[PDB]
This record gives structure tokens, C-alpha cells and sequence, in this order.
């Protein structure tokens, strides 16, 4: 007989047994389907995922939803299949849960429509693009000092509160509109308001009709939130192979998958590791971002937000992650508080596509040398809290002066900053760019005021502040 | 036909207990029913603890398991050269089949103190910081350490390309990196061409545990192989703090007891193992030689750490790469002040030997003057030259990506700048002083760079004051 | 009879279990000899050392070479004593391994030889001699500020690449040249390059077959390294016991024996104590360093060289090494790359034999005074790097420029330094020294130029160096 009881309930993990010679392998799903038999039990529909074989015909399983109501000796039913997803032409347009179903409240999706497991084998070594090519995104910073790379995986870092989803939506704003391909966005541990807001600013734009949502979320329980993210990437991964289209794949807070992990694994029988995680935190992570890639098929583009626990760059979630990005963005609450948004750290940033042969020799040279002032800047700051800027040669009056202009200058008004401000955003060039920071550390303004190149885009704007307010 | 056979017990996370296969040796390699490989590392007294070295998901409870009574071993041959492989050999890069002969113990015994001979040859990386003040000898074990993003990964591959023209053969190990990282590093050795002797070995991230804790030994078995013929070889470990990560999961998931920071007892251990098998073997032996280049990349410069310390204290000398150093303009971002390299001295031509010395005061006195430049400036004649003379040696000690320079052209521009014939020459000019000297030295003085080239030793001075002179009577300053 | 049965391999710690009543007692030798019985078996030829009893007639072990190979079930013969090693004339001129197994190809020790167990305790109260007498070794800065004591213990400590393996091979050189004792080295934790080069350059200088050399070399096994300083110390203990002599040990590093013990430990299964080093550290550290005393046969001195991991003086190796010391010394990475060697620092280096009573009036006057003026001389430059050394008093210019004088004084040049340098090495008398240093300081020599005191010898050579430059 396939079919098992229940033996343990300890929170998010069951135990199952089956008769002998007829366990489900790991990564399958099973079925609990229950109707109260008297009044003093819940009626239940939940679902399982295999996790360990314990042995003596024993089964470990993570639960997808609340375990509330559970009974030892319930009856357990076998798929032999792992979660499926529906993919295809039908989800274009649809917002899913974690096991693929709609939740969109538009009508269910036909019970034969084509659908692909979670799990898969990554890509090979022979099957990779390496082509580097750089993707513009009208952001003054990344522009400049850490160009983002098409076909390549990027990563937002950043503590809490700092403008990470703003980034986000910012990106969103000024590419998802023009990409001509698919857009999958697979929330994973966020707020629920941010995701109705995110549904209702698409479908405004309208760009809902090319587009696929996945929403697990803070609320659920941390399968949810560990398969959440594959629930997005196989979708992805259809497009990627099937048709060989240019797909975008926005996540957010990617964290949130090691941290579900991190609850489970304690129940699970590990051992832990050095500051409470999984011992299995590296493999992990790696079975998931090797699959987020770009072949001779088809070309992926992925962002991901990575939330920082307690402001530790050092913490093991976010030091394994840094080995999988192409180019990284580090947000700092230093920046933050002192007004200057989008706070992207100038120096931790960093970028393959930053090569004199990708954006030319004039763009390196002016990032080069910012990068140089700032670094100098950042030396003088404990002899000018000590003992002032009066010390200071000649020479770093000057490096200091251009300095805090250039970081001032780094800042700018986003699109999306809108409903916080008053002022519309702005897209600026990177030829522009790179002008205004040329002519910066060139002198031209070196009588200006330092608050006149906040908030603004290119050069001439901050003239036009100069000459709005004094002269 | 039979062979000695467990039953599965218990399976996950990449760990699968057996249960029988009494006569099974420790470390020996074992399949299961399903046709994947493992390996018994744990041998209870009821109970076999196994690694797998494949995908896990076809293997269930009550699976039968097979001995093969076999350790693990590797291909080794001239076929290698030019090809991307896996850890245990087999071929990833699609250009087909491997045909390879011989075949070698993954763990074997190191060269023995009485086969040694005492390291006496340089190995020119073209770095002009490294081989000025950091040399590397042939036998030689380097560490380079340093934080994320710092140039680790560039210093290396410019070493393997500056073995051109040395009949040396090279060997790039790549450990926990991402695939698509890997296959930009191997277009980027086959555009300068280091793919004509070189062998790439990769274990990626989203591969078992097992494979990147093996992958180093199967590279220095690789190795191996060409030093115990008279070759040379030189092979890159590229993060044996990776390495170690590796096999602190399978320590955990085998409930073996911790250390601290949750490390195995036995990870120095294994790294001494692993690092103590580069060597120079006395001409009884053939004259071979092996040096190998680990890595270890350390959290915000925490040089105290466990790995860190133990892959310290194993080498012959250490290189220290600092993001301030890197992004204040000076890259490479080798900190020459703490940087040792206990060999150097026999690893250096005589005609490096005789600048070096004089190089390491100039840097060094500059070093001492920079702590106190926030209070006394115009102090004396003394510390100007100082401050003046530091300055431009940091200057000459900078150059760019992926352009080697050869060590006549080294010497000379060493001599040059020690001799004081830079001193009247604008700070901010060196570079391009550099540049146009290399091209005068090409254009004119082939004399000096041949003598060099041949005695390894420097031309009388009255010729190379005479070349430098004129040299400096055509230049143009801006 | 008995025979052990292995039941546990679990790397190198291995289980055996034998009959009732006729156990092995703790610290007992256990030999494993295996000729291969078919194509799937491997030779096995390993001994072990017993840890624990576990009861149920179990012991537990730590093996002493690689495990690789055993196989559950295998003949365990038990040999009923500690590790033992050959001692006596036989092995001057010999390289050993922990074992006593010689590992220089010369030959195998005759079965007949008399060998003597590595476990025993210390000399009684009783029995201990405490006279004072000094020990000559002809370098100036330790004949001067740190002298050393015959039947004491030395330390040196330091970074890496600092010099304290040449400056152990110049005591080597120096002292079996002016004294023509026995010596045994003991290479615990030893580099194979380095002990390649310490064996050839023993036989170069001729002082081998006065000496015994054991080694620990890295790729062994934690056991090993632990028990090369016993093998090495017991070997050095029958010179002083037997036949009467006087002896010195030379060890590697002492830093590289408590990692052994911290890997041992964990291995075992102890909890971690302070910084994640064995419990029983103290206890190990005293048991090594208390058989290292005089008695009224003989006198055993010692000279040990520590490792200091990144300048922390705080480190638990170092700081219960320096409980048992007599003479310390400090080199300094600063003062090897000014060329000044051996870089000892002048203050840092302490010692108890600097008393007036024991090594003189006159020799204590001299060497408070030099320790008085470079003191002073380390002050006032800080003063002078904000303040123009125009602006200091006469006294204390004329303060400095003794002191220049003095510090480039304590240098020397080595025998051992001939393979870096070409310049070859010197012996100076502590007479000569003191001499040496009350000229100086009394103002003989402030017309010379500081530059030709460095790397000097005696003090006439200064004026033959001068000579040389005119001056
Ligand atoms: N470019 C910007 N212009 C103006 N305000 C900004 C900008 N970026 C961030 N902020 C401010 O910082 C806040 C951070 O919002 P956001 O949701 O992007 O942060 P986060 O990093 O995702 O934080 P959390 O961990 O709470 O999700 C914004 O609500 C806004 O108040
Ligand atoms: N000498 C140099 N001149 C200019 N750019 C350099 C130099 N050395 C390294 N870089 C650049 O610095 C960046 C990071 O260097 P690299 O990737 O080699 O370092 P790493 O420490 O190995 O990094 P990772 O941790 O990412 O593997 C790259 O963009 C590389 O091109
Ligand atoms: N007296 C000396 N003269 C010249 N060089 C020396 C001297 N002592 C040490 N060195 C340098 O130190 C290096 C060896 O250092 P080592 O003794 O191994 O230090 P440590 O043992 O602390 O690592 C040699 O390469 C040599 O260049
Ligand atoms: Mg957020
Ligand atoms: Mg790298
Ligand atoms: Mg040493």
C-alpha cells in the first residue's frame, strides 16, 4: 500500500512512515487530505516536501503551510513527483503562490496545462555565454564607478531601511519598460503591501501583459519561503530554454532563503555551523544561483536584493553570496543618514565590466581617479575630527573641497522618489555623466556651493541650482 | 559473481550510512546500486558513514551497496594539456574523449627530506613589486592572501602567462567558483595563449562537497606526475578557504566533534597534506620541481582566523593584498612592509640582488616618514629626499593588467630609479618615463639587455650611465 | 596472550578492544602489522599510542601515521610500554623520526641497542642543582643585555621571516665551536625545506656527529608532532643521566607543539577551552618544560623558539610559555629591515642572569647604561618628528648621536650568514663587548661615521672599516 501515517509534528517538520520497501525519494511531495471525522478536529490540505530518509521506513518532511490541527496517525498520500509549476504561456500575466497555484482571483488554470518540476541539474561548463557587455540604466553611480553587465547576475547588498526596494522599483522603471522580452519577479521573504503596491504600479504601466509574478512572503511558513524562489526560477528557466528569449528576473531579499533554511535545519538533525547557520549553507545556495545563468539558448539577467544582518558585511550569508555576482552594489546607513540617496557605497562597489577595453579609456580614467579622491578623503577624516582642517596642506584643501562635492554630486533624484518629494526624477546619460565628473575634477566648479549638486542629474542642473539660490 | 555488500540505512544531505561491508578499508572507494561513487570515511563498529561523489537523489533506504576494493586515482599524461577537466578526470570543456594512460593515487607520500634539494632557481612572475621585493623560487610554497576584490585572482593569471617562454608547465585549480567565472578565465589564458601548457581543474559550486574537498589533491597529482619526469610545474589553489568549507559540512553532517569556529580536528592536517608535496628534487631524482600558489581570502582583513593562521604558518612566505592600497591607486596592492618571503635571496639573479637591497631602505624609510606627515612638514633636507625618493619608487612599483615585464627590463628600471637618475624627474611622469624608456631600451640599448640576459649579471656603469644619460637628454617632460 | 581488535577508525583516531582483564595500560605502544591478503588489501605497518579507556574493554587511541588502509577487525599486539627510543653514542650523527626509526638512509639501528621510554616524570625536588653561571655565546646584543644560563631555558620570539632559525643555527655553530658539548635538535612541527637545508649545512660545517637530530615534519600526523619534543628530550635526558655531561636542546618551535596538543584534544572530543585550545594546555606545557633542569649529574639547557601569531603577546601558546623561561629575547620585523641584524630588540630582551653579583659591577653599569640611553633616544624621537631636531638642547644631540652609534653596534655578522651575504661571520668575547660598549658611550668613537659600525665584530674593525673609507 502507498500510503503513509504521521508520527512526529515538532513545528514545521513532520514524520512519516510508509510500508516497507515504499518511501517516497527526497524532493517528492505528499498529500494530506483530511475532513473532520468530530468536532473536536480541523479540516486540513496541506502539503509536504521529502527532506531525509531516517530510516526504519521513516520519512522527514518540511510542511508548505501551518501545521496547525495535525494528528499522529493521519494518512499521508504519495505524488511520486516533486512540486510541479505550471509554465508556459499561461503565466504570463498571473500571480502564483509556492506549489504554482493562482492567487490572483482571475480563475484557475487547466489541470493539463504543461508543468515542469522544481528541482533540476544546473547548466554545464560548455553550455555558458561569456559575452560582457554593459546595460545602462540611467543612475548616475552605477553608471560610472560599477556598470551593470546584460546577461549577467547583479546583487543589491544593504542593511535595513536603506533603499533597497526603491533601487528595485527604480531599475524596473526605467528597463522592464524597454526590454521587449519576459519579466519574472519572485518576492521571497517581503512585505505583502509591497508586493499589492508592485502588482498595481505594473498593471498601470501595463507591462502586466509580458510579465509573472511568484509571491511567497514574510507571512508564510519557511518551506514557503525556501521554494518560493525555484517556483520563480523554473518559469524563468522555461523561457530561458524553450523559446531563447531575454528574460529579466528581479528577487528580492534572497536572504530570506538562507534564513528559512537556517529555521529549518536545527529540527532537521544537523549539527550547526559557526554562527548558527546550516553546515550545508554554501551547497545550498550554490545548487540555486548556478541555475541562475545564461546559455547559448537563451540570455538571463538577474537582480537580487540581499538583505545584511545587524549591518555585518562579514555574517557567512552574505560572504558566500559575493562569489556568485558579476557586479555589486553595497548600500551603507552612513550614507543614508547624512541625506545622500541612493547611498550606494563608491568604493566596496565593484564590477567586471569596469575594463579600459568594455567602457573606454576616458570613462576608466575618470572612475579611476574619483575612486582615488574619495579614498584620500576617507584617510584625512580622523586628523580633520581630531585636530581640524586647518592642519590640512594645501594640497588636501584641495582633495577635501573636490571630494565632498564629488559625493554630493553622486546623489540623485529617482523617479520613484516622487512620492516622497517634490521633485520629478531624472535619466541621465552615461556620456553626460562621465562629462559632468570630468569637468568636476577638472575645477570648473570650484566656487560653487556644496549643496547645490544634491538631488540633481546632469551638471548644468546644478548651475541652474547655483543661479536659483545666491550665485 | 559476488563482492562485499552493505544496505542503506539513512540518506541526506550528501551523507548516506550503510550498514554491513565488513572488510571495507578506510577511505575506500564504494558504489551504490544506482552506479554513483562514494567514499568511507567514517567506520563504526555497527555502521559504514559514506560521501557521496554524485547526485544523492536516486539514492533511497535499502538500496544495496557494493565494495570495489580500489582508492581513488586520477588520469595523468601529456594529453591533459589544453583541457578543462573535472576532479576525477573526466573532460568538461565538449572536446571530447581524454586517452590517458597512466594513473596515480590520490594520496601519496611527499618527497622525503633526504630527496630535497635546496631552492636555487627563480620563477619569474613579471610582477616587477613581487620580484623585487617578494621573490618566488622554483619549490617554493607562496600564500596570497588578501580580502575580496583585491587582485588575487589577477596576480595569478599574470604568473601563468609570464611562463611562456620557461619550459614550465602550469596548472589553474578552481575551487567553489562560479561556472561562468571559470569559463572567463579559460578564454581569457586562450587569448594570450597559456592554454598551450597549462591544465584547468574545476569544481564548481553547485557541484557535492566531495568534489571541491578533493579537486587540489587531483591537481597536485596532476602535478606530480610531471615533476617526478624532470619537468616543472606551477599549481594555483584558488580558495582553499572554500576548500576548508568544504569539508567542515562534511565533518557536521558526519557528527564528527568540532573545533573552533566548528572546524574538523584535522584540518591543518589536511592542508599541511596537502601543501607539504611541493618540492625541488635533487638531481638524483631528476631535477624536477613543484610550487604551488594556495589562496586564502580573509572577512575585512582578520588575518587571525583559524585558516588563516594555519596556511600562515605552513608557507615559505606570504603576499598581503589591501583594498587601501588597491583603490588609492596603487595596484598591484602587494603591501611590501608586511609581506616575507623566507627563500628570497637564492631565488633572485645577481643583477636583481644588487638593486633589491637598496630598494627595500628606500621604501622602508618612506614608510617610517609617511606616520607623522600630519604634523611636521618641511622637518629637513633629510626627510625631504626621503619623502621624495619613497614617492617615486612607489611610483616605479605600479604598472597594469595583463602586461608582464621581463627582468632585464626590471633591473634596469630598478637601477635607474635607486641610482638617482629619477630625482629630477616630475612625480607625476614616471609612468610615462617607464614607458619611453622601455622603448629606447628596445630601440638602442640591445647590448645592455643581451649582457643581462646572458651573465644574469649587470653591464659595467659607465655604459649603462652613458645609455640612461642619453636617454634622459631626449626626453620630454610635461 | 592477547591480541586487540580494531573496531573504530575514525581518522586518525582509531578504537581497539581486547580481552578482560589484560588491557593495555594508558601511554602504551600498540603496533599494527598487516601483509595484504588479497588485491583488495593494502599493507599496513603503523603503530598507535593509547589515550583513554572507555571501559567495556575498549581503548581508545591516536595513531602516529596515516590510517588509510585499516579495515575492522584487524591483530592489534600490544608492547606493553611506552614509545621507546635508542639512546647512547649511537645516535650522534643520526636524523630520527618520533618513532627512533633513523630516516637518514645510513643504516638501521642494531636490535641490541638499549632504548628508554619517553614517558617518565621529573626530577624530585630532592635532586635538583641551582647554581648560576653563565653561557657564553658571542653575540654581542645577548652576551650584553640578555645573557644566558647554563642548565636554563631560552626563548625567543617573533614573527615570521624574523631570523630566529638562523640565529638557533648560529647558537648551534658558535657554541659546539667554543664549548665541543652535546647537542640534540628537535625539529617539532619542521618545514622539510628547512630541515633539507639545517641536515646539509650540518654536514658542510662538521658539527654533525656531535649532534642528534629528530624531526616532526608538518604532513604528519598530530600525535607525531606532539611526541618528536618528548623523543628529543629523552634522548638529551640519557646524555645528562648516564654519562654525565652537559647538554643542549634545540627546538624548532614550540608554538607548532601546542597546535599538536589544541588538534590532539579536539580530536579526542574535549570541550575547548580559551580560544579554542585544549583544556590540559598548562599541564602538557609543564610536563615538557619540567624535565628540562640540572641536577648534580649534569645540566640540561634549552633553547626554544616561539612563534607569536600576529603580534598578540596575549596569545594562550605564548603566555604560558613565558612562565617558564629564564632569558627572553624579542626580534623585531622592524629592525630586520632596517639591515640591522640579528634584530633583537635591546628592550624588550629581559633576563634574571643581568644581576651585579653574577655577571659583574662593571658589565651591569654598562648595560644599564646603553639600555638608559636607547630608551631616551626612543623618546625624543617622536619629539623630533614634530619638532625640528634644530630646536633640540645640546645634551640630548649629543644623546642621539651615542645612541646611532650604539644601535648599529649591537649588530653582527654570522658564519651562517656567508650564504646570504658573502661577508663572513665573527666570534666576540663578552669582555671585548663590554669593552666595547664603554668606549662608545665614553665618547672614544663620535668622530666616526655611524655607518661603519653595522654588521662589525669587534670594535677594532670599526676603525679598520673607517680606514677603508678615508674617514
Ligand atoms: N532614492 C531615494 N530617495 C529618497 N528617499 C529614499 C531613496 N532611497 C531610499 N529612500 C528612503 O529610504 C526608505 C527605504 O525604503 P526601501 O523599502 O527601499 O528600503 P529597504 O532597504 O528595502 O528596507 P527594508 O529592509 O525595510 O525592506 C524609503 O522608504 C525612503 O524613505
Ligand atoms: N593591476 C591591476 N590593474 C587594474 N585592474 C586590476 C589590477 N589587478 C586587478 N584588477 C581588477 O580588479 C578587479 C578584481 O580583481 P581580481 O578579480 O583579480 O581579484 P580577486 O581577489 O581574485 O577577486 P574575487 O574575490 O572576486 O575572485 C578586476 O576587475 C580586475 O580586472
Ligand atoms: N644575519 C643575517 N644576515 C642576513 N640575512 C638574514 C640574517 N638572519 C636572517 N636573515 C634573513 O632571514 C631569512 C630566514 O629567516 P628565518 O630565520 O627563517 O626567520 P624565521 O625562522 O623567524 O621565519 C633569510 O632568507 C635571510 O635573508
Ligand atoms: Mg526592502
Ligand atoms: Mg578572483
Ligand atoms: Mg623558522
Amino acid at each position: 500500500m502507498t500510503r503513509g501515517r504521521v508520527i512526529q509534528v515538532m513545528g514545521p517538520v513532520v514524520d512519516v512512515k510508509f510500508e516497507n520497501g515504499h518511501l517516497p525519494a527526497i524532493y517528492n511531495a505528499l498529500k494530506i487530505q483530511h475532513k473532520a471525522r468530530n468536532e473536536n478536529e480541523v479540516d486540513i490540505d496541506l502539503t509536504l516536501e521529502v527532506a531525509l530518509h531516517l530510516g526504519d521506513d521513516t520519512v522527514r518532511t518540511i510542511a508548505m503551510a501551518s501545521t496547525d490541527g495535525l494528528i499522529r496517525g493521519m494518512e499521508v498520500i504519495d505524488t511520486g513527483a516533486p512540486i510541479s509549476v505550471p509554465v508556459g504561456e499561461v503565466t504570463l500575466g498571473r500571480v502564483f503562490n509556492v506549489l504554482g497555484e493562482p492567487i490572483d482571483l482571475e480563475g484557475d488554470i487547466p489541470a493539463d496545462a504543461r508543468r515542469d518540476p522544481i528541482h533540476r541539474p544546473a547548466p554545464k561548463f560548455e553550455e555558458l555565454a561569456t559575452e560582457v557587455e554593459i546595460l545602462e540604466t540611467g543612475i548616475k553611480v552605477v553608471d560610472l564607478l560599477a556598470p551593470y553587465i546584460k546577461g549577467g547576475k547583479i546583487g543589491l547588498f544593504g542593511g535595513a531601511g536603506v533603499g533597497k526596494t526603491v533601487l528595485i522599483q527604480e531599475l524596473i522603471h526605467n528597463i522592464a519598460q524597454e526590454h521587449g522580452g519576459i519579466s519574472v519577479f519572485a518576492g521571497v521573504g517581503e512585505r505583502t503591501r509591497e508586493g499589492n503596491d508592485l502588482y498595481h504600479e505594473m498593471k498601470d504601466s501595463g507591462v502586466i501583459s509580458k510579465t509573472a509574478m511568484v509571491f511567497g512572503q514574510m507571512n508564510e511558513p519557511p518551506g514557503a519561503r525556501m521554494r518560493v524562489a525555484l517556483t520563480g526560477l523554473t518559469m524563468a528557466e522555461y523561457f530561458r530554454d524553450e523559446q531563447g528569449q531575454d528574460v529579466l528576473l528581479f528577487i528580492d531579499n534572497i536572504f530570506r532563503f538562507t534564513q528559512a533554511g537556517s529555521e529549518v535545519s536545527a529540527l532537521l538533525g544537523r549539527m550547526p555551523s559557526a554562527v548558527g547557520y546550516q553546515p550545508t549553507l554554501a551547497t545550498e545556495m550554490g545548487q540555486l544561483q548556478e541555475r541562475i545563468t545564461s546559455t547559448a539558448k537563451g540570455s538571463i539577467t538577474s537582480i537580487q536584493a540581499i538583505y545584511v544582518p545587524a549591518d555585518d558585511y562579514t555574517d557567512p550569508a552574505p560572504a558566500t553570496t559575493f562569489s556568485h555576482l558579476d557586479a555589486t552594489t553595497n548600500l551603507e546607513r552612513k550614507l543614508a543618514e547624512m541625506g545622500i540617496y541612493p547611498a550606494v557605497d563608491p568604493l566596496a562597489s565593484t564590477s567586471r565590466a569596469l575594463a579600459p577595453e568594455i567602457v573606454g579609456e576616458e570613462h576608466y580614467q575618470v572612475a579611476r581617479k574619483v575612486q582615488q579622491t574619495l579614498q584620500r578623503y576617507k584617510e584625512l577624516q580622523d586628523i580633520i575630527a581630531i585636530l581640524g582642517m586647518d592642519e590640512l596642506s594645501d594640497e588636501d584643501k584641495l582633495v577635501v573641497h573636490r571630494a565632498r562635492r564629488i559625493q554630493f554630486f553622486l546623489s540623485q533624484n529617482f523617479h520613484v522618489a516622487e512620492q516622497f518629494t517634490g521633485q520629478p526624477g531624472s535619466y541621465v546619460p552615461v556620456k553626460e555623466t562621465v562629462r559632468g565628473f570630468k569637468e568636476i575634477l577638472e575645477g570648473k566648479y570650484d566656487h560653487l556651493p556644496e549643496d547645490a549638486f544634491r538631488l540633481v542629474g546632469r551638471i548644468e542642473e546644478v548651475v541652474e541650482k547655483a543661479k536659483a539660490m545666491g550665485v | 559473481q559476488v563482492s562485499d555488500v552493505g544496505t542503506v540505512i539513512q540518506v541526506g544531505d550528501g551523507i548516506a550510512r550503510a550498514h554491513g561491508l565488513d572488510n571495507v578499508m578506510s577511505g575506500e572507494l564504494v558504489e551504490f546500486a544506482n552506479g554513483v561513487m562514494g567514499m568511507a570515511l567514517n567506520l563504526e563498529e555497527n555502521n559504514v558513514g559514506i560521501v557521496i561523489l554524485g547526485p544523492y537523489t536516486g539514492i533511497k533506504e535499502g538500496d544495496e551497496v557494493r565494495r570495489t576494493g580500489r582508492i581513488m586515482e586520477v588520469p595523468v599524461g601529456e594529453a591533459l594539456i589544453g583541457r578543462v577537466v573535472n576532479p576525477l578526470g573526466q573532460p568538461v570543456d565538449g572536446l571530447g574523449p581524454v586517452e590517458t594512460t597512466e594513473t596515480r593515487p590520490i594520496e601519496s607520500p611527499a618527497p622525503g627530506v633526504m630527496d630535497r634539494r635546496s631552492v636555487h632557481e627563480p620563477l619569474q612572475t613579471g610582477i616587477k613589486a613581487i620580484d623585487a621585493l617578494v621573490p618566488i623560487g622554483r619549490g617554493q610554497r607562496e600564500l596570497i592572501i588578501g580580502d575580496r576584490q583585491t587582485g588575487k585572482t589577477s596576480v595569478a593569471i599574470d604568473t601563468i602567462i609570464n611562463q611562456k617562454d620557461q619550459n614550465m608547465i602550469s596548472i589553474y585549480v578552481a575551487i567553489g567558483q562560479k561556472e561562468s567565472t571559470v569559463r572567463t578565465v579559460v578564454e581569457t589564458l586562450r587569448k594570450h595563449g597559456a592554454l598551450d601548457y597549462t591544465i584547468v581543474v574545476t569544481a564548481s559550486a553547485s557541484q557535492p562537497a566531495p568534489l571541491l574537498f578533493l579537486a587540489p589533491y587531483a591537481g597536485v597529482a596532476m602535478g606530480e606526475y610531471f615533476m617526478y619526469k624532470g619537468k616543472h610545474v606551477l599549481v594555483v589553489y584558488d580558495d582553499l578557504s572554500k576548500q576548508a568549507a568544504a569539508y567542515r559540512e562534511l565533518s557536521l553532517l558526519l557528527r564528527r566533534p568540532p573545533g573552533r569556529e566548528a572546524y574538523p580536528g584535522d584540518i591543518f592536517y589536511l592542508h599541511s597534506r596537502l601543501l607539504e608535496r611541493a618540492a625541488k628534487l635533487s638531481d638524483a631524482k631528476g631535477g624536477g620541481s613543484l610550487t604551488a600558489l594556495p589562496f586564502v581570502e580573509t572577512q575585512a582583513g582578520d588575518i587571525s582566523a583559524y585558516i588563516p593562521t594555519n596556511v600562515i604558518s605552513i608557507t615559505d612566505g606570504q603576499i598581503f593584498l589591501q583594498s587601501d592600497l588597491f583603490f588609492s591607486g596603487v595596484r598591484p596592492a602587494i603591501n611590501a612592509g608586511l609581506s616575507v618571503s623566507r627563500v628570497g635571496g637564492a631565488a633572485q639573479i645577481k643583477a636583481m640582488k644588487k638593486v633589491a637591497g637598496t630598494l627595500r631602505l628606500d621604501l622602508a624609510a618612506y614608510r617610517e616618514l609617511e606616520a607623522f606627515a600630519q604634523f611636521g612638514s618641511d622637518l629637513d633636507k633629510a626627510t625631504q629626499a626621503k619623502l621624495a625618493r619613497g614617492a617615486r619608487t612607489v611610483e616605479v612599483l605600479k604598472q597594469d593588467l595583463h602586461q608582464p615585464i621581463p627582468v632585464e627590463k626590471q633591473v634596469l628600471i630598478i637601477y635607474a630609479l635607486t641610482r638617482g637618475f629619477l630625482d629630477d624627474i616630475p612625480v607625476e611622469d614616471v609612468r610615462r618615463f617607464e614607458k619611453e624608456f622601455y622603448l629606447f631600451l628596445d630601440q638602442n640599448g640591445q647590448h645592455l639587455l643581451e649582457h643581462i640576459r646572458t651573465t644574469k649579471d649587470l653591464p659595467n656603469e659607465d655604459d649603462l650611465n652613458k645609455a640612461i644619460e642619453a636617454f634622459k637628454k631626449t626626453f620630454v617632460v610635461s
